[PDB]
């Protein structure tokens, strides 16, 4: 047993069938020490005396809200919740396997620029009862910090009663170094609670493996055609320094490789012109594609 | 100083040879404004880097079982590290994952080396 | 420990006899 938050504990259990539970002392934080009595969740049942109460956690019933009284007199309060362990496997049941890039992808992050700035999200099927907790750091060994936002809900898919909840949070680097090699991983940590079960979810990452630019901005064609567009916004600074590399795409394929900002290729009646950008040092991920009608 | 144009050749071709531990961190100045400000101090740290990359490169660490093979891209890394270190100034059972930890790392690297003389080039020359 | 196309990928494995 161990305190996630103040009075709120957590209990690690082998869900094992007809497996032992973990003996748990609560005890009850008061001056008091005579009348004494315990009770669980909305009940009065008194299941039991004393300053302090013992109790065999094997089953969600087993878990929730422990409150100790004096008679008629609210005392404290002891929140208890389940870890549960399945095949030696911690459970994974409040979030949803997005299956891409890897199999068990629950979370995934991205970045835009390397200013240290990132955006993480995830994927459930539960509507109530439901809270997250995201916190970040840069290294086990000595935590550097990175401050998070609160999870907030950005997309939802209804399909009948079938309800998808995508969550979304944003994070910054405290201290962020744009151009250096980074020696050690950015750890992001979510902790979800559903009722009485408690989860949570790791995902450790390099910003540059996470580095997605937007696409080029201002896609022109000018015929003598003429391609040319500029860096997006978002990409670090200076751009001699943090380059992009392009690939031009002519379909109604022809395909060009620049580095330059400008190439010149044919155009055909009703095909388009698409430019997406990459990373020119590192194999990021390709940005999303500009286009414009061949025309 | 270090004929950028030719130090982002062979940095380039460094970079391709292993799309297939030293670090550049803060303090070593190979930031933008830290190039213009003193490119000696960076460019020694990159050498070093480098120097340190070629050692590992040929070590008990990229031999033994499995067998690195003859046509293989990162056996032609100590080749193109060595060139650019002139340029500047003239493991008993799973070796797999340290192989791999060195190789990831040195993309890394290289990465960060090229956009320091892309950046010299285009600013200090 | 051929099955390292699951942890590295097939590219990387392929630079190694098996
Ligand atoms: C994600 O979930 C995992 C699974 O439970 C969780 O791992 C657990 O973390 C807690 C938090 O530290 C560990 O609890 C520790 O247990 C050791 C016994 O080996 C204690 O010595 C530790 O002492 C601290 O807490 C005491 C009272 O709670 C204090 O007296 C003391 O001064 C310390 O403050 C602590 O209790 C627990 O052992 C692990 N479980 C496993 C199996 O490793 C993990 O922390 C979760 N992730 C996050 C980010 O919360």
């Amino acid at each position: 047993i161990w305190e996630l938050k103040k009075d709120v504990y957590v209990v690690e259990l082998d869900w094992y069938p007809d497996a032992p539970g973990e003996m748990v002392v609560l005890t009850c934080d008061t001056p008091e020490e005579d009348g004494i009595t315990w009770t669980l969740d909305q009940s009065s049942e008194v299941l039991g005396s004393g300053k302090t109460l013992t109790i065999q956690v094997k089953e969600f019933g087993d878990a929730g809200q422990y409150t100790c009284h004096k008679g008629g007199e609210v005392l404290s309060h002891s929140l208890l919740l389940l870890h549960k362990k399945e095949d030696g496997i911690w459970s994974t049941d409040i979030l949803k396997d997005q299956k891409e890039p890897k199999n068990k992808t629950f979370l995934r992050c991205e970045a835009k620029n390397y200013s240290g700035r990132f955006t993480c999200w995830w994927l459930t099927t539960i509507s109530t009862d439901l809270t997250f907790s995201v916190k970040s750091s840069r290294g086990s060994s000595d935590p550097q910090g990175v401050t998070c936002g609160a999870a907030t809900l950005s997309a939802e898919r209804v399909r009948g009663d079938n309800k998808e909840y995508e969550y979304s949070v944003e994070c910054q680097e405290d201290s962020a170094c744009p151009a250096a090699e980074e020696s050690l991983p950015i750890e992001v940590m979510v902790d979800a609670v559903h009722k009485l079960k408690y989860e949570n979810y790791t995902s450790s990452f390099f910003i540059r493996d996470i580095i997605k630019p937007d696409p080029p901005k201002n896609l022109q064609l000018k015929p003598l055609v003429e391609v040319s567009w500029e860096y997006p916004d978002t990409w670090s600074t200076p751009h001699s320094y943090f380059s992009l590399t392009f690939c031009v795409q002519v379909q109604g394929k022809d395909r060009v490789f620049t580095d330059k900002t400008s190439a010149t290729v044919i155009c055909r009646k009703n095909a388009s012109i698409s430019v997406r950008a990459q990373d020119r040092y590192y194999s990021s991920s390709w940005s999303e594609w500009a286009s414009v009608p061949c025309s | 100083s270090p004929a950028w144009t030719q130090c982002q050749q062979l940095s380039q071709k460094l970079c391709t040879l292993a799309w297939s531990v030293p670090h550049i961190q803060c303090g070593d100045g190979c930031d933008p404004q830290g190039l213009r400000d003193n490119s000696q101090f960076c460019l020694q740290r990159i050498h070093q880097g480098l120097i340190f990359y070629e050692k590992l490169l040929g070590s008990d660490i990229f031999t033994g079982e499995p067998s690195l093979l003859p046509d293989s891209p990162v056996g032609q890394l100590h080749a193109s590290l060595l060139g650019l270190s002139q340029l500047l100034q003239p493991q008993p059972w799973q070796r797999l994952l340290l192989r791999f930890k060195i190789l990831r790392s040195l993309q890394a690297f290289v990465a960060v080396a090229a956009r320091v003389f892309a950046h010299g080039a285009a600013t200090l020359s | 420990r051929e099955r390292c196309v699951r942890n590295y990928g097939h590219e990387f494995c392929q630079n190694w006899y098996w």
